[PDB]
């Protein structure tokens, strides 16, 4: 879509083309009551005014092209839990209690939200758009083609099948999304059992520290059991949680590995079980003391 | 840069008083009275010297322009960078609007 | 990359070859290994001293030149390219094309190719290759190799490759296994039968 | 009206990089 | 397949370089410059036939960890087809490090050597580059290096397929766009 | 107006940067103080 | 007056509709939505779900009682029956394709999932699968009682017809083997779903001894056995060694129920060893 605008003489004055004025964002939404089939329904809304009203409408010619990018890959490639589209949604079961909305609005169209992923959605598909603009495809030597650097390192570096395939990645716009939607929802989850085992129970305390460097795929947790008076002699079951996208990994202070899954009840019962040990280890380091 | 600008600006100063000087000129040609016949030697040399001038500047503005000219749109621009930086400025609204959210929650709590 | 062993599994007094080849390949599978694909191996030697242009399915795109004694290029597949060009310096040495075909196996970071080889439409030899993953420093992991092939072959189990000789802190990279590609099929040239 | 290249430099440059004649 | 290469080339003063940088800047495509700097060995090997063998290898001194390159490239060819450019048959290889030794026991013998920097600039599948070319005396050494002239050279280059027609006509159109101050033409290896 | 854009994305994710920090800090005093009660 | 602005009118509406299917099949559909015929001003017709991967809708005017807005007929095709989904690939004030489009197919969809249905109750009665509809798909257990997951999931996606399923830990190389299977006929569906309900046993053996020093495994690999008693049991059963003292062996064997097809039965044996 050339986007060409033009300038005339008044102290000046520009004309923006049709279809590019108004106002479009996107918004992307995690909810749990199902809505119908009823997509037709409701409608969703010190420097020269040039300034203004030119980036208003470059922001609209760049809206337009993230969600054309969406709706075409959730038709045209396949997947697992597919997808519907209408007009102006996208509807989607990550899980089977999780459904996320995106949606397109606009205001020459017309007759709670998660900040995070909408502003992750602009950076997708800029960082798609550089690697045809970049340095990395030049290639030093003058007699060499144009291409990219490690594509002809593994000519006489001699790379196999794994590296390759792991050099030539083609994963799209929903994909990514779907999952960092994913690994908040568990996120949230996980931190809301372990809350509520703490504040329902008090015969052991429970305590948890979270950490301080963070991705869009993983986390992770220190939990620790210990008495209310005795914390320097009975500390012999701590656990560090690592959760992923749909997984928990628990390793424990003993050299001992376990594999969860992304139902609350497991992880529900695993620590109450481990709040059952606790007693008596309680027990032996005193009978020492 | 800008000093063709002002060049550009400077000459068009210098046009007006070669009109204004001729005009003083022909005030004087027509008076009896023409006794500074040094200084009408004085407004001619002005009128020679400002209409040689004008058209010397504006002859090696021509040979500039005849030596940078080429007739194609020069495709290059700045927009990406300007983007980024008005993603960093959302990104500090945001925090400086979930920081206010906070502030009032510890207000309340502190009071009763 | 890791520490490979390649040797020869004699024809065992009888039967044909393709007995010997099932009769491994059920042990494999007999201690927990899985199929994984194929793979295959060439040759062909060039001469106006003599040089080897070999190929391996492991390294797709990889071309590798070597001499008896002397250095060992790494290209790409555009190199014999280049010979077709040659042509007037460098005879192809017809007769001289020789493969080993088969199947690859992989049991906890070990992998196994045992391959028959073809003069070729007539099979006269079996290969066995043995790779291991996470070492790249030849002769540091020696012993688990050894363990590992008396595993699964008892009897015949090779010993100290003759590449390993260079008794220095060296790291083992992928253009070792091609030495010993090329003595092994230099020994089954020679002895035929 | 100031001229801008040299083509007996463009004789010697492309005669000397197509074959070493001023390099050895 | 077999690849094809078409060139064009001229030279320009260095007094006036600058001018000519910024208009490939405004023509080019929205990319920053490199400023490459290569060493360059030639190799031959004399056989019966009466031409020998020609072999070019280059390495990169600016940029450590990157391989090194072979290219051969053939006779120019007499055919009608397109009439405005050196075209040529080319093979390009990357190689590893240890080119040098591998190419003298074949039989290669070297015979001269020289150092090129400049810059290089992109646009469609056209590669443009201005350098100049430096001599190496007392082979050894790559810092005994002094300049062969008092002009930098240019060269506008395609490579694609066989076939592959309407190239050399964007070719001349680009090279229009350059003709107040580069002048490129279809010149002869031969004098 | 390259160089003038970059150089306010720096600003402007050093502040970002150290605020983190000085948040996490507390988010850890705050967690320990209140873990540790009978309620 | 009337008769030549409504017709006018139902010829400008028309033309609408074209535009925006010729749109539509560039960006994002493409190639799965057919055009098979538009003579200009009177009607046209769409294919989907053709058999390249044989379903059509036709809007036309025609001239009797010119008080009659378009008229749609699904009647080639032939859609389920339903008081709510049939009604709403009816009216087409609303001046947008795609919400016809994908009303059709979901109407076709919500019926294709029923007969699958009364495939599995045929097979058995007192059975628990459930429908939802919000996406159209069937949720049906394997094991007597579970949660959400440990359960086959059956979808139908609206723009090509097919079926999807999934199993949260079955292994990808399964699947897709269970797919080609069931879309090619809907009824051999029910000898792979007593394969999985011997799949879900050792998973839910597996996960309960974790926490235990031991090393489970599903064949264990002994001469003699086969005039030792060991050769006379099942198929379906799994061997758990005891780590901190070796050569002793926990041996867990499944069967299955006659009576009922969604239990198992257990049995528990101890072992000792020394090929």
């Amino acid at each position: 879509h050339h986007g060409t605008f033009e300038v005339i003489k008044n102290p000046l004055d520009v004309q923006i083309p049709s279809d590019l004025e108004g106002s479009a964002y996107i918004k992307v939404s995690i909810q749990k009551q199902a809505p119908d089939i009823g997509d037709l329904g409701t409608v969703n809304l010190g420097s020269p005014h040039w300034q203004t009203k030119l980036e208003a409408a470059q922001n609209v010619l760049l809206c337009k092209e993230i969600f054309a990018q969406l709706s075409r890959e959730a038709v045209q490639i396949k997947s697992q839990v597919p997808h519907i589209v209408v007009k102006n949604q996208i509807i989607s079961q990550p899980f089977p209690s999780l459904q996320l909305s995106i949606s397109l609005c606009h205001s020459s169209n017309d007759k709670d939200h998660l900040y995070v992923l909408e502003h992750n959605l602009h950076l997708l598909i800029r960082e798609f758009h550089k690697q045809t603009l970049s340095s990395i495809m030049m290639p030093h030597p003058a007699s060499a083609p144009f291409g990219h650097k490690r594509m002809r390192l593994s000519g006489p570096q001699a790379f196999d099948k794994n590296e390759i395939n792991s050099l030539q990645s083609s994963e799209g716009l929903l994909e990514k999304i779907i999952k960092q939607a994913k690994h908040i929802f568990l996120r949230s989850r996980a931190a809301a059992t372990i809350d509520s085992l703490a504040s329902r129970i008090e015969d052991p305390q429970i305590q948890a520290h979270w950490s301080n460097i963070n991705d869009v795929y993983e986390s992770s947790v220190k939990v620790l059991i210990t008495s209310q008076g005795y914390e320097q002699i009975c500390k012999s079951i701590q656990l560090q949680l690592n959760i992923g996208v749909e997984q928990i990994r628990v390793v424990h202070r003993d050299g001992r590995v376990i594999t969860l899954s992304y139902q609350e009840q497991e992880l529900q019962d695993f620590l109450l079980s481990q709040m059952s040990q606790h007693q008596v280890h309680a027990v032996q380091q005193l009978a020492k003391v | 840069l800008a000093n063709e600008r002002l060049r550009a600006l400077e000459d068009i100063e210098r046009e007006i008083g070669a009109i204004l000087q001729n005009a003083g000129t022909v005030i004087l040609e027509l008076s009896k009275e023409k006794t500074n016949e040094r200084l009408l030697d004085r407004q001619a040399a002005a009128f020679t010297a400002s209409v040689q001038h004008v058209e010397a500047e504006l002859s090696a503005q021509i040979r500039y322009l005849t030596q940078v000219a080429t007739g194609q749109p020069h495709e290059g621009s700045s927009y990406s960078s300007r983007k980024d930086c008005q993603m960093a400025l959302k990104r500090v609204d945001y925090a400086r609007l979930k920081l206010s959210d906070v502030a009032r929650t510890c207000e309340q709590m502190l009071e009763n | 990359m890791g520490v490979t062993c390649v040797s020869q599994m004699p024809v065992a007094e009888g039967k044909s070859v393709q007995q010997t080849v099932e009769l491994l390949t059920r042990k494999l599978e007999m201690l927990g290994a899985e199929k994984q694909g194929t793979f295959c191996v060439d040759c062909e030697t060039y001469h106006t001293k003599l040089m080897y242009v070999m190929h391996n399915s492991e390294y797709p795109l990889s071309c590798f030149a070597l001499f008896e004694n002397g250095p060992c290029l790494i290209a790409d597949t555009n190199f014999d390219v280049l010979m077709v060009k040659l042509k007037g310096f460098f005879q192809s040495a017809k007769a001289s094309k020789i493969e080993t075909r088969g199947t690859r196996y992989q049991y906890c970071d070990f992998l196994v190719k045992v391959g028959t080889v073809t003069m070729g439409p007539s099979a006269r030899g079996i290969s066995v290759e043995v790779e291991y993953g996470p070492c790249v420093v030849a002769s540091d992991c020696w012993s688990l190799l050894l363990e590992f092939l008396q595993s699964f072959l008892g009897s015949h189990t090779p010993g100290a490759p003759a590449v390993f000789g260079n008794r220095h802190d060296a790291v083992y990279g992928p253009a070792d296994t091609m030495v010993q590609y090329m003595e092994l099929f230099n020994k089954i040239r020679k002895q035929q039968q | 009206n100031k001229q801008t290249f040299n083509p007996t430099d463009t004789n010697a440059l492309v005669a000397a990089v197509a074959f070493g004649k001023g390099l050895s | 397949i077999n690849m094809m290469e078409y060139l064009l080339q001229g030279s320009v003063l260095d007094h006036s370089l600058e001018s000519l940088i910024h208009r490939l800047r405004g023509l080019c495509d929205n990319m920053e410059p490199e400023t490459f700097l290569d060493h360059e060995m030639v190799f031959l090997l004399k056989g019966q036939q009466a031409s020998p063998f020609v072999l070019r290898a280059r390495r990169s001194m600016d940029r450590a960890g990157a391989p090194w390159h072979l290219r051969y490239l053939g006779q120019p060819e007499m055919g009608d087809k397109n009439r405005h450019a050196l075209v040529r048959n080319c093979v390009d290889i990357a190689t590893s490090e240890n080119l040098t030794d591998f190419l003298m026991e074949m039989g290669f013998r070297m015979d001269h050597e020289f150092v090129a920097k400049g810059h290089l600039f992109r646009k469609g599948i056209m590669k443009i580059m201005v350098y100049k070319i430096f001599r190496i005396l007392v082979p050894g050494n790559t810092d005994s290096t002094e300049a062969l002239s008092l002009s930098y050279l240019v060269e506008l280059s395609v490579v694609a397929p066989a076939g592959q027609d309407m190239v050399s006509d964007d070719m001349k159109n680009f090279a229009e766009q350059l003709k107040p101050l580069v002048h490129l033409e279809k010149i002869d290896p031969k004098r | 107006r390259n160089q003038q854009l970059r150089t306010l994305q720096e600003e402007c994710d050093r502040k970002l940067i150290t605020l983190r920090d000085e948040i996490s800090i507390d988010l850890y005093e705050l967690e320990e103080e209140y873990y540790s009660s009978s309620s | 007056m009337y008769n030549c602005l409504h017709s006018f009118c139902l010829s400008l509406q028309l033309e609408v509709l074209h535009s925006q299917t010729l749109m539509l099949i560039r960006e994002r559909w493409g190639d799965l939505v057919q055009v098979e015929r538009y003579h200009a001003g009177k009607c046209l017709s769409l294919s989907v779900w053709n058999q390249q991967v044989v379903h059509k809708v036709t809007i036309k005017i025609d001239e009797n009682d010119v008080s009659k807005p378009l008229q749609i007929f699904h009647d080639p095709p032939l859609p389920a029956s339903d008081s709510k989904l049939v009604e709403r690939a009816m009216k087409i004030d609303h001046l947008s394709i795609e919400k016809l489009l994908i009303d059709s197919v979901h109407a076709r969809a919500h019926q294709k999932l029923q007969e699958l249905k009364a495939i599995l109750r045929g097979f058995n009665a007192n059975e628990n699968s459930s429908i939802e509809t919000a996406l159209p798909a069937l949720v049906v257990p394997i094991l007597e009682p579970c949660g959400n997951s440990e359960c086959l999931h059956i979808f139908v996606d609206l723009h090509s017809g097919m079926f999807q399923l999934m199993l949260y830990g079955l292994d990808q190389a399964t699947l897709d083997d269970m797919e080609k299977s069931v879309n090619d006929d809907m009824k051999r569906i029910i000898p792979w779903i007593q394969q999985l309900k011997f799949w879900l046993g050792q998973q839910r053996c597996k996960q309960s001894i974790k926490h235990l020093p031991t090393i489970s495994s599903e064949t264990l690999q002994l001469s003699n056995y086969s005039t030792h008693p060991i050769g006379n049991l099942s198929k379906n059963k799994l061997f758990i060694k005891l780590t901190r003292l070796p050569q002793y062996y926990i041996v867990v064997e499944m069967l299955e129920v006659p009576n009922k097809p969604t239990q198992l039965s257990y049995k528990y044996y101890f072992m000792s060893v020394n090929p």
